[PDB]
């Protein structure tokens, strides 16, 4: 079927990014899906600020990592295991299909 | 220096095209091109590649009527009323029609520039409606469009993958109802 | 209500289209058309007629 | 820009390689398919693909007793970056200690985990013996 | 089937069959009173039409 | 299917209600911050408001929003308005009384188009959209079946912020109590209107209501078979904050009953 099942993955954590990426590419290479590279684009600075009850009148810039992995073989069991096998929170999982 | 204004005449349900044809033909008949400037039937071309109607679709600004650049005179009046299938002169009192205003012409022509410039697929989408997916990767799943795009045209749509809802960039070509 | 103006079929796809349904079709068609014109820049004489 | 930084132009490949575990030729294939990179001399692209030869283990075997921590715990990004930086001087012999290590420290800042450079530099003091005629 | 937003729309008037949702999500007298969510029609006796 | 704007609004309302409920179990953090004459605006109201506005901006960065706190935040497409009360009956919340709701309504070209109110405590979600009706967690809402004043239950709010009319109001109250069955005083005009839509009260009336409170209920009762009006049958209510609503016959009886007692200030 269609090719560009391309998942970008932003986060501020690292090791769970590795866990999720490894699990995802596992599902890919196990379900017959021809996985492309994770290809982690350069880690980016991302601005925070303390938007809580502040100090009376604390990360503010973080290295958000980006894993831009691509899967080009959507079998049935691919989408099956994908929607089945879950991912940790704290990750931006804006994906693209095309 | 007789300036031919712009008038409107009622056509019928499904006759407008041949009405405009016959009008130009009768103009040529009486050779009265000087009295009849141009017969305008504005239309629209909404383009969708699938979903029944495919690769194009033809809408009109408003049916039942035809726009002319006639000049007012009883001769021209009967020349338009001596045609196969029309109603009277849409306007004020009959036998004394009301030419449409110039601002009307200008606005309608801006409309025509807009429509003919960009082929704009109508039956558009609204952020917040739910819709399924008829595409291989997400066959018969259903999520909600969180953002609609036109140039990119890739339907930012939140759907349920691996528990957590997430956006997806599937194109118009695979959307379900609405 | 839909009951009091029923659309009873025939042996085939032939339905007894009660006049009420047809008049309602006509008027609702005019209404939809007129509204669609109202949002679409409304040429004055046309919306009048 | 082109010659040296070439490394960090395709460490991705390495990463993806060390994650994909497929044919390195197809790895570079999909990588060059991903984008047209011009900050890399294609000879260094061939070097990076040559960076598969088994001495990879050996170069981490180079520091295998010279390790502050375990190997798998070193992230795949650090794994790949350090492995290719040592593939420069453990099997390829491209440049001396200072040059290649300035490379390995400067061209992992857009990939490290906010502290990677301190540990890679503290453990890479093994790069001094590997080219002792520094 | 009665067309949605039409002169016989079950959603706007009522279920065509007694205590039976239009989309077939309910066919039991118990579930009387809950609108559906696939066609969105109340489940009552057809008399309400 | 479903109405889109309705859907995004109900998502916003769900998030807001969950936030309010989560904060409801720590009364040591939410303080009493008064604004006018006994109209508290706690920080939790601000947080819920911000959450709702954020959730909306995702799907309509161009729609002008209205809020009792932030006044009127203009949008690049101001033909459609979003009226919000992140909390109704702030007093009922500060006393930790578990009866309140968040209200979100969307007007198009001035005419109200969709409305939702959400009570997190009882977990009730009154939705309403014009041309489709009103629903309570999946049940249609045809209001009270009352057709007189006997046996009728009248929900109401008191002008405890416009106390000058108190006597007047109380006056009419007495008159009403001579014909109705019993009163109800809950403290949240949105929820009272909702109850009118659910027939749980045979009618409702109030004086001195902000335009951003009934906007989520007036459409509710309208698509709930009921009707609203000013104290005289007109439509100046949207400016007078004087509402009377209920099923039509009861509204007629109430208006004919109240027209005499009414102080000509409200007329
Ligand atoms: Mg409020
Ligand atoms: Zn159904």
């Amino acid at each position: 079927q269609n090719q560009r099942i391309r998942i970008r993955l932003k986060a501020f954590d690292h090791r769970l990014i590795d866990q999720a990426t490894a699990e995802i590419v596992e599902t890919a290479k196990r379900t017959g899906a021809q996985v492309r590279g994770p290809i982690p684009l350069p880690t980016r600075k991302e601005r925070f600020t303390v938007l809580i009850s502040p100090h009376v009148n604390d990360q503010y810039e973080i290295r958000t990592h980006l894993r831009l992995v691509d899967i080009v073989e959507p079998t049935e069991k691919t989408v099956d295991a994908l929607m089945r096998l879950d991912l940790a929170a704290g990750v931006d999982v804006q994906i693209s299909l095309g | 220096a007789p300036k031919k204004r712009w008038y409107v005449v009622q056509a019928f349900s499904g006759f407008e095209g041949r009405v405009a044809t016959s009008l130009r033909e009768h103009i040529k008949l009486h050779n009265m091109e000087d009295l009849f400037g141009e017969v305008m039937v504005p239309t629209e071309e909404v383009v969708e590649i699938r979903g029944g109607q495919r690769r194009k679709s033809e809408r009109k600004f408003f049916p039942g009527y035809v726009l002319v650049q006639m000049v007012m005179n009883d001769a021209s009046w009967h020349l338009v009323r001596s045609v196969p299938r029309v109603m009277g002169f849409i306007g004020g009192t009959s036998d004394r029609p009301a030419p449409i205003s110039d601002k009307e012409v200008d606005a309608i022509m801006n409309r025509l520039q807009q429509v003919g410039d960009k082929p704009r697929p109508k039956t558009l989408f609204e952020p917040g409606e739910m819709v399924r997916v008829n595409d291989g990767p997400f066959a018969d799943f259903n999520g909600v469009v969180e953002e609609v795009d036109y140039e990119k045209s890739r339907l930012k749509v939140s759907v349920s993958i691996f528990g957590r809802a997430t956006p997806v960039e599937l194109d118009f070509s695979q959307v379900e109802k609405a | 209500p839909p009951d009091l103006r029923p659309l009873v079929p025939l042996d085939g796809g032939r339905f007894a289209t009660s006049d009420l349904n047809d008049l309602y079709r006509r008027v609702i068609n005019r209404n939809n058309r007129l509204k669609r014109l109202l949002d679409l820049a409304a040429p004055d004489i046309i919306v009048r007629n | 820009a082109a010659r040296r930084r070439a490394r960090e132009c395709a460490v991705q490949a390495l990463y993806s390689w060390q994650l994909s575990q497929n044919d390195i030729a197809d790895v570079e294939y999909q990588f060059l398919a991903e984008q047209d990179v011009k900050d890399v001399d294609v000879l260094y692209f061939r070097e990076l693909l040559a960076g598969v030869a088994t001495n990879t283990a050996y170069l981490d075997g180079l520091m295998k007793p010279y390790l502050s921590r375990l190997l798998e715990e070193l992230g795949q990004v650090e794994k790949a970056v350090l492995r290719i930086a040592l593939y420069e001087l453990s099997k390829r012999s491209d440049v001396p200690y200072k040059v290649a290590i300035n490379e390995a420290i400067e061209l992992a800042k857009s990939f490290g985990a906010e502290d990677s450079h301190k540990f890679v530099n503290g453990v890479l003091d093994k790069a001094a013996p590997v080219i002792r005629p520094n | 089937k009665p067309e949605r937003d039409g002169l016989f729309c079950a959603r706007i008037f009522g279920p065509v069959k007694d205590y039976e949702c239009l989309c077939g999500k309910y066919k039991r007298l118990k579930h009387r009173g809950v609108i559906c969510e696939k066609c969105g029609v109340e489940v009552t006796q057809t008399k309400v039409r | 299917a479903m109405h889109p704007m309705l859907n995004i609004a109900v998502r916003a309302a769900r998030k807001a209600g969950n936030l309010i409920a989560k904060n409801y179990e720590t009364p040591d953090a939410v303080e009493a911050s008064q604004k006018g004459s006994n109209d508290f605006v706690t920080n939790v109201d601000k947080a819920a408001e911000a959450v709702i506005i954020d959730t909306i901006r995702k799907s309509y960065p161009q729609h002008t929003i209205i809020t009792e706190e932030s006044g009127e935040l203009e949008g690049t497409d101001q033909d459609v308005q979003w009226v919000i009360d992140p909390l109704d009956g702030t007093t009922n919340f500060i006393k930790r009384l578990p009866h309140f709701a968040v209200s979100i309504a969307v007007r198009i070209k001035g005419r109200t188009e969709v409305a939702v109110v959400y009570d997190p405590m009882r977990n009730e979600l009154f939705t309403a959209t014009r041309g489709q009706g009103a629903q309570l967690n999946g049940y249609r809402l045809r209001g009270s079946t009352a057709r007189d004043l006997d046996g009728t239950i009248l929900a109401t709010g008191f002008p405890f912020k416009a106390k000058q009319y108190a006597t007047t109001y109380i006056n009419i109250v007495g008159k009403l109590f001579n014909e109705c069955a019993d009163f109800r005083r809950t403290g949240s005009a949105a929820l009272d209107l909702a109850y009118v839509a659910a027939g749980r009260v045979d009618g409702f009336f109030e004086i001195g209501l902000r335009p951003w409170d009934f906007a989520a209920g007036e459409l509710l009762v309208r698509e709930a078979g009921g009707i609203v009006s000013d104290f005289t049958g007109g439509h100046n209510y949207m400016l007078t904050g004087n509402i009377v609503a209920g099923n039509p016959r009861v509204v007629k009886a109430m208006l004919a009953n109240m027209r005499d007692e009414l102080s000509d200030a409200l007329k």
